[PDB]
């Protein structure tokens, strides 16, 4: 498992003289993903004899 | 510099000044003059809490009393550099008979050229070397004034046809509002082909915002009137 920052997002910006609009602003996300492994698994086999 | 303050829609109002005689307030203008206008929405708009004003005003211009021109105006054509010739009596068709005193103000003459009022009617119009555009001059057949409108082509195909002025207009984009202390200005221009007398009635329209983005309208009217000496 690991983390993904998604994005950073906006903080509310150069207000002169109060208007009380853009206070909070919006954050981003973290995006917690995972991820697993994977296998081959072959086999064979001879004889005995076709092989001595 | 006129300045008027609106009133406040408060169901209390008619301030001090007022001369009670009609609804729309007025304005006194002269045929040449381009002036300038103030009008102060601080009343209206600053308890309606918001983003103040915004650059959406919208105007209209209609006409209280005409009495319709005399002359009537002309467009004229040529191409650059080469000089033009052109007629001024078939502008003036008469009821009755008298001469024709042909005038070429030198207040409202050319601004890239110039012109040579011959005897009768004929006039030659030399425009500026290294010059194209449109260009005009104001006549005054017998005191009615009218406006010969030129345009130089560049020589290369052709250039439009202005719209021909009006008597009273509000420029294009001349106006600005200052959304701190609700201030609205534009400019009043008035062609000097008005004739003395006339009443022509403004109509402004006027829109704020909130503090989210809708609209607060308010609507006003104003009655221009064209007379000489000021």
């Amino acid at each position: 498992t690991y983390m993904k920052i998604a994005d950073y997002g906006q903080l509310g910006e150069y207000t002169c003289d109060a208007k009380c609009d853009a206070e909070f602003g919006e954050p981003g996300n973290i995006r917690h993903l995972e991820g697993k492994t994977y296998d081959y698994r072959g086999v064979f086999c001879f004889n005995r004899k076709n092989l001595q | 510099m006129y300045f008027f303050s609106v009133d406040p829609r408060n169901g209390a109002s008619k301030s001090g000044d007022v001369c009670g005689s009609c609804c729309c307030e007025s304005i006194s203008a002269r045929p040449g003059e381009v002036n300038g206008v103030m009008v102060s929405y601080a009343a209206w708009s600053a308890p309606l809490r918001g983003h103040g004003l915004t650059n959406k005003t919208t105007f209209e211009i209609d006409g209280v009393s005409v009495t319709p021109p005399k002359v009537s105006n002309a467009f004229g054509r040529t191409k650059v550099g080469v000089v033009f010739e052109g007629t001024l009596s078939d502008l003036f068709p008469n009821p009755e008979g008298e001469q024709v005193e042909y005038e070429i103000s030198e207040l409202n003459g050319p601004s890239n050229g110039v012109v040579e009022l011959g005897a009768n009617g004929a006039f030659t119009y030399t425009p500026g070397a290294l010059f194209t555009g449109v260009d005009r001059f104001w006549f005054s057949i017998n005191g009615n004034i009218g406006e010969y409108v030129i345009s130089v082509d560049p020589t290369t195909s052709e250039l439009p046809q202005p719209p021909f002025t009006t008597p009273v207009y509000v420029p294009a984009a001349r106006r600005s509002v200052d959304p701190r202390t609700h201030v609205l200005k534009f400019v009043l221009g008035v062609s000097p082909a008005a004739i003395p007398g006339d009443v022509y009635r403004l109509t402004v329209r006027q829109v704020a915002i909130d503090c989210d983005g809708n609209e607060f309208v308010h609507i006003s009217c104003y009655d221009i009137s064209i007379g000489s000496c000021g």
